[PDB]
């Protein structure tokens, strides 16, 4: 679940892991502040 | 074509995408794959001809 | 990775039979190999259940034997009773020992036959020699024989040790085989029917002698051990007291050349200061008389060892003395009778010949000190004093064990000693009445407990009602809080988790100063802890009552006052057989919330009053005073250099000035040294007392067979660091025999190194001493995940008690006495919190822990469990490890030795990096979440609970904290403030510290703030994920330290840790499922 | 030489990295090791001679 091309998703580079982990944190923060405002 | 990660890594380091804070700059990475480049390249020219 | 072989050899040696078969069981984290392990298990059970040979399958599954991990070993051997003797006959070819009844003062304190002292069992009691430990004498004998047998073929210095210990065990076993072995019951007690025809004091002597001879590595050890074991068979009251007494004089003979200082509670700043030793002549005559008693007792070698040192009085030969000072306390306890132990204290000489100029000043100084403590809170009207009732009622869990009383929670009967449970009972039946303090008189005298410690007298313990605690609690907490920053309270100057344990004498030692140090443990029946002491406090309360305007506070103060009124006249229930004595004792002892600080106050006032009398004949400036319970010391500086005559005359004046208040003392004055209960100094070098009996205990606790092995291992490590070193293999044999469990009469299971040495609630020891072990592997991770799933267990007793009516009433009364109108939103929270303090009651803990061990055992038997992903510590370390690189280093020596008695590797580390200088909070006491709990309560909450509580939403934090007695407004403010985010990191720091024994054991003695350790730990900085870089630097430090300890040499490190893994670990941080046992900690200061 | 690990300490402390940000400066550390400095020092001179 990420907005990026297919050769990047199946990669092993440092930058690719960095991108995936960072944007997972972005999505989780975003969903949690939505949960805040909805509660 | 240029590799997608080879350009996206450059873009990402140029934008200094902070993880913790929310930013308008993540949305710039939306739809950066290949197979869209060819779609636009094949759309514009065909439209201007037709 | 060597223990399991010793386990196998122990099994082979102890059983030895054709019928004795040995059944390993293995596991692997890889499925296919695990099914082959399962297969091996299956086939082994079958083969065992068909009398078929097992030796054939062991080749077929070679892979499991080499790469898979062992758990345990089963053992099928029948009863085969009395085989211990059938083995033991060979090691008993020496001569047995004869008692000597005319050595001990009393009659029953001789090691004569039971029938000569207890012909009938109805008046028999094994409590005067009860080991009070769930481990057998037979265990000890089997262990010794196994060590001796396996070390029967070595040819080295080891053989020179072996001949010596073999001779010692010969001396013991000749005496034992003369009569036989007493047989333990299921409870590890020793009944009349075995001891009826045998010596009464054979068991403790035997165990103590085994422990001593197992701690022999040198010639002098053999001399000392042979000279105590053979005399401790008869003398049991005047032996450890004898040899441990001259040390107090010997410390005044060692010239300082190089010194240590204290600044704040673990700081050091060494000094090259030299100080001579101006010892007078008459103390040598005293010492000579003491050695004459020593020789008169039947001691030959150890006076000579004490005699040849005085020719030089050097500090390099001096550790022998220190070694000797620890050989006195490993002979056992002097478990005499309650009566005769009280009469060590209950001899009184109260006289109308003391001064009056002294007692009035004494009383006033106590009053003034109290006023200094209580001026600010009594005046500014602090909440914790107004609601002192509720405060004590919450803090009952941190109290003493009240007298047993018959309760009933619905449909049960309980004889609990916990006063919170007493309160629960008395609220229901209309008996709870805290404002009316009971009297203590003829109509209701007081019970007793006995505070023992070998080589000294027996102290007494009050066992009171639950009103006395409630009255004393709040006022004593503010007094202690005041004493946190006051220097002179040595029991309590700290920074919220420490004590000034390295002393504060050595600042002002010089050629011009002296120091008078004094043991004050016998000063409980004295005339200065009665009337004047209480009346000074009464006066202070009168002033303080006039120093407030609120009425709740004045009532609370009046209740504390009334408590002191009742304590001024106090009688004491003491049985003697059948009849009951009651003696007037209107004075002070332990067993109270107030006794400690108040005795410190009274000793401070006493010494301040005495020290203004030496001023009639000398000019000095009092530089420092310290008072801590059972000792106290004051340093003082002169206009000139010290002489013998000033020491002598000062000593005579001090002695007579104590005599003027009718107070006995062995007054001790010196220039370089001191001696006290917990530590002592010679030549500007701190030594310590290693007197903790391993195979014999003080009283009978409540722990299991399992946990007493862990306690014994902690005490073993401690005593080793102190200097008293026992041979580790014997200890491991004891640990395996105490963790061994009987599933049937002939089936018995024995766990392995990889179950006992893993961080959980079941950890007992470590494969390499002074080093906790972690898991880089699949397998340690696997079982840690498994055991955390099983650590959480239930107690049906607690569940049924919380469902009765009286508990519900108690929760309701707590609520409406604190806050109301949320009867189903917070009150349930308060019940869940009360559950957290029912667990102090021991049988609940036993139910729960026995349940944990049985649940553990039903997968030690059968194969292993995957445990479903629950994250723990080794999961993290597994990911930190693959981005390291080690390289050989070489650190120099630039830090000073000040604990010579350590093993040479730990000292080499201390001699290359620094000793610890801070003390960071194991409890997180300075944490902003804990400074509420220490304001409204005393309660602990364990760092597991806090680390969990912070991981939840911002809603239930309020419920959990309000449930701990805290009000609602400050909890709401704490959540709104967002201070928990400023406290996730401190809590996690304390959590990880508790998990890894960083403030518990050898690691308490090391400097992680060093510049020398840091330059090796080259982990570059990334930032804004502080937890990861924190744990990385810590773990890298632990790597270097463990390599140093285990191999001596040094190493560097380097971790260019990728940010991807930084972020992957940041999310694994606050979901940890890990835990460390309370029973595994080894506090170097007990 | 200077030790690789101490020099990387100094460089890391001097650049003020950030673990929650796609930095361009993070790539400065790739391949700093010895066995390459020798190789580069040797390669340059060998090529200029040959």
């Amino acid at each position: 679940e990420i907005k990026i091309a297919d050769e990047v998703k199946k990669s092993n580079k440092e930058e690719s892991k960095q991108l995936l982990e960072v944007l997972k944190t972005k999505e989780e923060h975003q969903k949690e502040v939505q949960y805040e405002i909805l509660q | 074509l240029v590799s997608t990660e080879a350009q996206i890594q450059k873009m990402s380091q140029d934008l200094q995408l902070e993880a913790l804070t929310i930013q308008s700059e993540t949305q710039f990475l939306t739809g950066i794959n290949s197979q869209a480049a060819n779609d636009c390249f094949k759309t514009l020219i065909a439209a201007m001809l037709s | 990775g060597k223990y399991n072989l010793i386990l196998s050899e122990y099994l082979s040696f102890i059983y030895n039979s054709q019928s004795a078969v040995q059944i390993p069981i293995y596991y692997s984290s890889n499925s296919e190999l695990e099914n082959r392990c399962i297969e091996f298990h299956s086939k082994c059970l079958e083969n065992s259940k068909n009398g078929l040979s097992l030796k054939k399958l062991f080749v077929e599954y070679s892979d499991v034997i080499e790469n898979a991990t062992l758990l345990s070993i089963l053992s099928y051997s029948y009863d085969k009773y009395n085989a211990v003797e059938r083995k033991l006959v060979k090691y008993a070819k020496g001569k047995p020992l004869e008692a000597d009844l005319t050595v001990n003062e009393l009659d029953y304190e001789n090691n004569k036959i039971t029938s000569e002292l207890f012909p009938t069992a109805e008046e028999y009691t094994d409590l005067l020699m009860d080991p009070a430990i769930l481990t057998s004498l037979s265990s000890n004998l089997n262990a010794v024989m196994f060590w001796l047998e396996k070390h029967e073929n070595d040819v080295a210095e080891k053989l020179k040790i072996y001949k010596r210990r073999l001779d010692l065990f010969t001396i013991v076993a000749s005496t034992v085989n003369k009569y036989g072995v007493p047989r333990h019951n299921a409870k590890y007690r020793y009944e009349y029917e075995v001891m009826k025809d045998k010596p009464y004091y054979l068991v403790t002597w035997a165990n103590s002698s085994i422990e001593m001879l197992m701690s022999v590595f040198s010639h002098e050890d053999y001399l000392i051990a042979r000279e105590l074991i053979v005399l401790s068979y008869s003398n049991r009251s005047t032996l450890a007291k004898l040899v441990s007494s001259p040390m107090s004089i010997l410390v005044a003979l060692v010239d300082i050349n190089g010194t240590f200082i204290t600044n704040e509670e673990l700081e050091l700043e060494f000094s090259n200061k030299y100080v001579r030793a101006i010892v007078p002549d008459q103390t040598f005559d005293e010492l000579k008389q003491m050695l004459d008693n020593m020789r008169k007792a039947g001691l030959t070698d150890i006076p000579k060892m004490i005699q040849d040192w005085l020719v030089d009085c050097s500090i390099e030969k001096f550790p022998l003395m220190a070694k000797i000072y620890s050989w006195s306390f490993h002979v056992g306890f002097r478990k005499q009778k309650m009566l005769d132990a009280a009469l060590d204290q209950l001899k009184t000489e109260y006289t109308e010949d003391v001064d009056d100029e002294m007692y009035r000043e004494y009383t006033m100084l106590i009053r003034d000190e109290v006023v200094k403590m209580l001026e600010e809170p009594v005046k500014h009207d602090d909440h914790l004093l107004q609601d002192s009732e509720l405060a004590g009622l919450l803090s009952m869990s941190s109290a003493s064990n009240g007298e047993s009383r018959q309760l009933k929670f619905g449909r049960k009967t309980i004889f609990s000693t916990k006063k919170n449970m007493h309160v629960m009972d008395d609220m229901a039946n209309g008996r709870y009445t805290p404002g009316i303090i009971p009297p203590v008189n003829v109509d209701k005298p007081i019970p007793l407990g006995r505070r023992d410690v070998p080589g000294r007298r027996t102290r007494i313990i009050f066992i009171l009602p639950y009103e006395y605690f409630i009255a004393q609690h709040a006022v004593v907490e503010k007094m202690l809080i005041y004493a946190k920053h006051t220097r002179e309270y040595a029991e309590f100057y700290s920074q919220s988790n420490q004590l000034l344990s390295y002393g504060d004498v050595t600042r002002f030692l010089s050629n011009n100063s002296m120091v008078l140090y004094t043991d004050v443990s016998q000063w409980d029946s004295s005339q200065h802890n009665t009337q004047p002491f209480r009346k000074g406090i009464i006066m202070g309360l009168d002033m303080l009552a006039n120093m407030t305007n609120d009425a709740r506070v004045i009532q609370t103060l009046n209740l504390y006052k009334q408590t002191q009124i009742n304590l001024m006249d106090s009688y004491v229930q003491i049985p003697d057989g059948n009849v009951i004595k009651k003696i007037q004792y209107g004075a002070v002892a332990s067993g109270e919330k107030q006794t400690k600080a108040a005795n410190s106050i009274a000793n401070l006032a006493l010494i301040k009053t005495v020290l203004s009398r030496i001023s009639n004949k000398y000019s000095f400036a009092t530089k420092i005073i310290r008072v801590d319970g059972d000792d106290n010391y004051a340093v003082l500086q002169f206009n000139t250099e010290v002489t013998k005559q000033m020491v002598q005359d000062v000593s005579n004046d001090v002695r007579e000035t104590y005599a003027r208040m009718n107070t006995k003392v062995k007054a001790l004055v010196s220039t370089v040294g001191i001696e006290i209960a917990k530590r002592y100094i010679a030549g500007g070098k701190i030594f310590f007392r290693a007197g903790i009996n391993l195979l014999n205990n003080e009283k009978k606790g409540q722990s299991t067979q399992w946990d007493q092995a862990a306690v014994l291992y902690s005490n073993y490590i401690v005593n080793r660091l102190r200097g008293f070193e026992t041979d580790r293999e014997f200890i491991l044999t004891k640990i395996m025999q105490m963790t061994s469990v009987a599933i049937t009469g002939s089936l018995r299971l024995f766990p392995s190194e990889r179950v006992l040495t893993t961080n959980s609630t079941f950890k007992v020891f470590d494969s390499e001493d002074f080093i906790i072990e972690y898991g880089t592997t699949d397998d340690e991770v696997y079982i840690q995940r498994a055991f955390m799933s099983l650590s959480s267990q239930k107690s049906g007793i607690a569940d049924e008690i919380a469902a009765s009516s009286t508990f519900k009433n108690y929760v309701s009364r707590l609520s409406e006495q604190l806050l109301f109108s949320k009867n189903n939103i917070v009150s349930r929270g308060i019940a869940l919190t009360e559950k957290a303090k029912l667990n102090s009651y021991a049988p609940i803990s036993l139910e729960k822990r026995r349940a944990q061990i049985s649940a553990l055992l039903t997968m030690l038997q059968k194969p292993v469990t995957f445990k479903s992903s629950k994250i723990t510590i080794n999961d993290i370390l597994r990911d930190i490890k693959p981005f390291f690189t080690v390289n050989e280093a070489h650190l120099p020596i630039q830090y000073q030795k000040f604990m010579p008695t350590l093993p040479d590797n730990v000292q080499y580390i201390i001699q290359c990096i620094g000793s610890r200088t801070y003390q960071i909070e194991d409890d997180g006491s300075k944490s902003a979440i804990s400074r509420l709990i220490s304001k409204y309560s005393v309660y602990k909450p364990s760092i597991e609970e806090l680390y969990k509580v912070i991981s939840l939403h911002e809603n239930e934090i309020q419920l959990y904290l309000i449930s701990l007695g805290i009000p609602k407004i400050d909890a709401d403010t704490y959540v709104g403030s967002k201070i928990y985010s400023q406290d996730k990191y401190r809590i996690l720091e304390s959590y990880v510290y508790n998990l890894l024994s960083i403030n518990y054991g050898c690691y308490q003695l090391f400097d992680f703030n060093s510049p020398d350790l840091e330059k090796l730990i080259r982990i570059p900085f990334k930032g804004k994920i502080p937890a990861v870089t924190f744990i990385l630097h810590l773990y890298a430090k632990l790597e270097v330290i463990n390599h140093a300890i285990k191999n001596g040499s040094w190493i560097s490190l380097f971790c260019n840790y990728p940010k991807s893994e930084m972020i992957k670990l940041w999310k694994k941080m606050w979901n940890i499922t890990s835990l460390r046992s309370p029973y595994t900690n080894a506090n170097f200061f007990q």
